[PDB]
C-alpha cells in the first residue's frame, strides 16, 4: 500500500462560513429545530429571528468553549479514575456596527418598544437601573458555495444571553463597535445549548463521503410504471422522484434522459406531462451511478 | 494549446477572467481585459474608456483552507482625468464591499469572493507616450475560493510506480 | 432566495462620532435630558455645561464597561440557572490638553472658584488636605454628517467622578496631558447612569431603518383645507406641517410644489402667504412617498 | 463620457477636487488644480503662483467604517522661496488642524474631513528645467468619509442571474 | 450653529514645559508659597532650593497619581452609595546626571 | 508677493531662516543660506567658507501639542577639510545642547527650539564639479514650538456657508 491513502484526507469536507450571520429572537417564538425547508430543502429562517447587521470582518465571530474538569482520585492511582466534565459553555463574541433597535436593547440589556421617537425623530435610551436578564435565540448562518450549490453551514443557541461588554475606543478614524460575549445556556424545551447544523445540495454531495447516514450505492425511482393522460385530465402529469438508499431525495441533483421522448417527455425536474400515448424509458442519469425506470402514457 | 492529463480537473479560478466577465456584464459597452488590444491602441486622440485587471505577486495561498488568495491590479484608462475617476470610484465600490459574493462567470462556473481589500489606493499615473490618455491604477488584494482542494496524489504515485517502480 | 439579504447589513447605521466633544457641568445644574431643540429640532446644550477643550485624537476616550456576574447555583446542574449581573460600572477616560479652570477642578478635586490671581496674573492651585467627593453631568456628545445633515450622537451621564488619573511624562516634545477616568453613577432624579441618543436630520432619515417607531408609510399635511387673506391681515399667511405616520414632522426634509402658484405660492418651508384669491392645489414633494393637499385664499 | 450604470450612485468623494475647491475658496486669484494646465507653463520668469494636490498610494479604506483614507500631496509652486514657504505654511495650517470638519464643494456636496495629518514635511526641491520656480512639497494623510457605503449586490446578482442564470 | 464652536477648543492652553528643573532644599528652609516676585511679576525662586542639575531628557519626570479607592456599600445597591477616596499620593522619578 | 487672507497670521516658524539668522549672528562674516548664491560659486580656488541649512522630510507635526518637528540638513563648505571640520564641530555644538532655548530672529520673533538632535553624523563628501570645495554635511532632527496653534475653522465655515450654502 501507499500511505497517503492512511490518512484520507477529503479535502472538500473543510467548510468555511464565509458570510457569517447572527439572528437573534426574542424569547417568545418557538426556537428553530433546522434551517431546511421541509417543501423545497432550502434555507427557510423562521419568523421573528432579525439579524444583528454586519459586524467586523477581520476579527469575526470567535465561538468559544470552556471545559470543567475534575478528575475524581479515589485511593492514589498513577492516572485519574472516572474523569469527568461538570460545565461546557459556549460562547461567541462579535463586534456589530449597526445602530439598530435590536443592537442597542442587547447592549442596554432592555426592551426598547416602547420608546417613541419625538417629533423631530430623536430618541434617548436610558439604561436600565437593575441590568435586566433578557435571553435571546441566536442562529450563526455561514454558506460555502460549491459551484453553483451552496452549504449553510448554522448553529442553533436558543437561549444565548449577554455576559460581558468589550470597551469602546470613539476615536475618528474607526466607527462606534459593540462587541458583546453571549453566553449559550441550555433550554429545558429543546434540551440543548448549541447544535450544529449542514444543509444544501453541496451537503446533499458531500453527506455520504461526511458519513452520515448509509453510502451511496443504489438509485431507485418510486412510480415503477405510471400512466399519464394526453388529455388536459386529472392524470394529465406525474411527478418523478429519484431516491437512493440513503433516504436522501436526489430529484434536483439527477437530470432524467428519455430513449423516446415522442411518447414520454421527462425533463431535468422529473416532469412526466407527456406528448403522446405510449410507453417511454426514463433513465435517471447521475455520474458514478445511474437508474432506470419506464413511464407509459394513456389518454 | 495544452494538453492536460485527461484525469485533471481545473483547481483554480482565473481571477483576471473572473472580474473581466463581471466587468464586462456591468459595463457592456466599454471593453476590458488583461492586455491592450493592438485595435484599441489604433486611437489616441479620441480614446475608447477601458479597464486593465493584472495578476501581481501577493497574498499567500491556502490549499488546505480552499483559499486562493492574489494581488489584482485595476488600470482604469479614459480620455479625460474626471472619466477615470468616476470609473475608478465604481470599480471600488463593486470590489471592495464584496463578502463571500458568487458571480457565474462566462465559463458557467460560478465563483465565490471571499474578500476584496485596497492594498494601494488610487492615483493618476504621469502620462507616457500616449499623452491623451489618463489613467487611474488602484491594487486589491482579492481572495477567492478554490474550485477544488482534490489532490492528486494516486495519480503521481501510479506514473512513477508504473515507469519507474 | 440569496445569501445577502439574510444579513440585511444596511452599511449606513455605522454612526461614527468625528468631532467627540465632553461638556463637564457642576451638580447644582439640572442635568440634560436630551439634547434636542424642543422648537427646531437641533443641537442645544442646556446652559451650565461647559466643555473641557480639546484631548487627544490617537487616544480618544475608551468607554469602558464591567459586569459583575453572579450564576447562582442551588442544587447542581450541567448549567447554572437565574445567572443574574450584580453592579454594572460604566467609566471614561480622555487625554485633556487644555489647562483651564474646570479641567484643573477635575483633577485636583476642587472648587477653584475662590482662586483670585495676582496682580500679575499668577495663580496657585493648592491640593486638598483629603480628595474631596465632588460630582459632574457629563456629556459625550459627537456628530457625523451625511452630506449636510448631521447625526447628534451623545451620551447623557448625570452623576459622572474622577476615580483613578493616569501618570504624566513631562518631556519638551508632548504637551502635559491630563487624563482622567471618570465613572458614572445613578443619579437618583433621573434614575439612569448612563443614556445614548441620537437627534438630527440624518437620525430623521435613519431613525425607520434603525426599526424605531413604526415604518414611514403614509404622509398627510395637518390642514386639510387652509384659507388665507389677500390683504395682510391676520390670516395672510399661514404654516403647513407635513407629518408622517411615524409621528415625525418631516417639514424640512419635505420640499412642497404647487401646481398653481398664482393664486397660492408655498415654497419648500411650506409658506402659506398666498398670491391672489384661488384655490391651488399644494403635492409635498418627497422619493419614495409623496403627499397631496389643497390650498384656498380668500381676502 | 462615461456612461455608468442608471442604479449607481457615487460613494467616494474626490478628495484633489475637494481641497482644489477649497483652496480656491481660500485662494481667488491663486489657480489651484490637480495638474500643470498648458497656460500656465507659458509663463516662466513671470510665473504666477499655484499649488498642486496629487492623490497618492496610501493609507487602507475601510467600507465598513465609512472611512476613504488616502495620501495627498501638496506642491506649492511660487516665483520665490520665502513665498512658496508662506503658502505651504498657509496650506499647513488649514489642513492641520481639521478634525470632522464639513467643507461644501462645487457640487453641492458637503464633505467632511475626518483628520489630516502630516506624513512628509515640507522641504524646497531642486530646480529642474523651470529654474526660475520655487516649489515646495509637502504630503498629507487625509481621512474623509465616504458618500454613502450601500452596496450594490442586489444589481449584480441580478445581472448574473439574468445574463446566465 | 457649527459643531466645532461646542468643543471650544482654545489650543494655546497646552502649556509644554520645555526646559524642566528640579530644586531640592532642605527641610529646615521655609517652603515657597509661589514663585511670582511681589514687586516684578518676575520668576524669583527662594534661597535655599539647589538645583539637582540636568536630567535625562527622553525619559523626563514621571508625576505619577495613586488613589485609594474605597466604594463603601451598606445594604446592597446596583450601584456603590458614597464612594470615598482614602489616600492619593504623588510621585515623581527622574534620571539625573551631575555627581554634586 | 502671496497675497494672503487678511485673518490669516503665520502659525510655524522658518526653522531655516531661523538658524541663517542664528549662525550669521554668530559667524557675521562667514554667510550662511539655504541656497548656493551665483556671487558665492564665482570663486572657487580661494573659496570663503558658508553653511547651508537644509530642511528635510522628517519628524511628525504635533498641532494639538504645538509642536513642529523637522530634519535639518547642515552642510559646511570651505577650502580645507580642516577648516570645514571645525566649522562643523561649532555647529554641533551650537546645536546639540539645545533644550527649550530661545533666540529672537531677524523677524523680531523669539522663538524655541524644543529639543535638536543628531539623525546622521558628519561627513566628508566626495568632491564634484567644485574641486576644491571639502563640504562636510549632517542631519539634525530639530523640534521647534510653532508660533500659534490657533485655528481658523471659523473663516473656512464661513467661506462655504456664504458662497455656496
Amino acid at each position: 500500500t501507499d500511505f497517503y491513502t492512511i490518512k484520507d484526507a477529503q479535502a472538500d469536507l473543510a467548510i468555511a462560513p464565509l458570510n457569517l450571520t447572527v439572528l437573534l429572537a426574542p424569547y417568545s417564538t418557538t426556537p428553530a429545530t433546522t434551517l431546511e425547508s421541509p417543501t423545497d430543502g432550502s434555507l427557510a429562517i423562521p419568523p421573528g429571528y432579525k439579524s444583528v447587521g454586519h459586524f467586523e470582518k477581520q476579527a469575526g465571530l470567535t465561538l468559544g468553549n470552556e471545559f470543567d474538569s475534575k478528575d475524581i482520585e479515589a485511593y492514589g492511582e498513577p492516572e485519574p479514575i472516572r474523569t469527568i466534565i461538570n460545565k461546557r459553555t459556549t460562547t461567541f463574541d462579535f463586534a456589530m456596527y449597526q445602530n439598530q433597535r435590536n443592537v442597542l436593547e442587547l447592549i442596554w440589556t432592555q426592551d426598547f418598544s416602547n420608546i417613541q421617537p419625538s417629533e423631530f425623530g430623536g430618541i434617548v435610551l436610558e439604561a436600565p437601573k437593575v441590568p435586566k436578564n433578557i435571553y435571546y435565540r441566536a442562529i450563526l448562518v455561514g454558506m460555502d458555495d460549491r459551484n453553483d450549490r451552496p452549504i449553510w453551514l448554522y448553529w442553533l443557541m436558543p437561549k444565548v444571553k449577554l455576559d460581558k461588554l468589550d470597551n469602546q475606543t470613539l476615536n475618528d478614524d474607526n466607527v462606534i463597535e459593540y462587541k458583546p460575549t453571549l453566553k449559550a445556556f441550555r433550554d429545558d424545551v429543546v434540551g440543548y445549548s448549541v447544535a450544529q447544523g449542514f444543509a444544501g445540495p453541496g451537503w446533499r454531495d458531500l453527506v455520504a463521503t461526511a458519513g452520515f447516514g448509509e453510502a451511496l450505492t443504489a438509485l431507485t425511482i418510486t412510480p415503477g410504471s405510471p400512466t399519464v393522460t394526453v388529455a388536459t385530465g386529472a392524470s394529465h402529469t406525474a411527478q418523478l422522484l429519484v431516491e437512493g438508499d440513503n433516504g436522501i431525495n436526489y430529484t434536483p441533483d439527477v437530470v432524467f434522459t428519455s430513449s423516446a421522448p415522442d411518447k414520454a417527455s421527462v425533463s431535468a425536474a422529473g416532469l412526466v406531462t407527456g406528448v403522446a400515448a405510449g410507453s417511454a424509458t426514463i433513465t435517471a442519469t447521475k455520474g458514478a451511478l445511474t437508474a432506470t425506470a419506464t413511464v407509459t402514457v394513456t389518454a | 494549446a495544452v494538453v492536460l492529463p485527461d484525469w485533471y480537473e481545473e483547481a483554480f479560478v482565473n481571477v483576471e477572467n473572473l472580474f473581466i466577465d463581471m466587468f464586462t456584464d456591468l459595463l457592456p459597452d466599454y471593453e476590458s481585459g488583461c492586455w491592450a488590444p493592438d485595435d484599441w491602441l489604433a486611437d489616441e486622440i479620441e480614446v475608447k474608456p477601458t479597464i486593465w485587471f493584472f495578476r501581481l505577486p501577493g497574498g499567500r495561498v491556502d490549499w488546505d483552507g480552499r483559499k486562493d488568495e492574489c494581488q489584482l491590479q485595476v488600470m482604469v484608462v479614459t480620455g479625460s482625468r474626471d472619466d477615470s475617476w468616476r470609473l475608478m470610484d465604481f470599480v471600488r465600490a463593486m470590489l471592495l464591499p464584496m463578502q463571500g459574493d458568487k458571480y457565474k462567470m462566462a465559463d458557467g462556473y460560478t465563483a465565490q469572493i471571499r474578500c476584496a481589500g485596497e492594498v494601494a489606493g488610487p492615483q493618476l499615473l504621469t502620462p507616457g507616450q500616449r499623452i491623451d490618455t489618463r489613467v487611474v491604477t488602484a491594487t486589491f488584494k482579492v481572495s477567492v475560493s478554490m474550485k477544488s482542494a482534490k489532490n492528486y496524489k494516486q495519480k503521481l504515485y501510479e506514473l512513477w510506480q508504473a515507469l519507474r517502480g
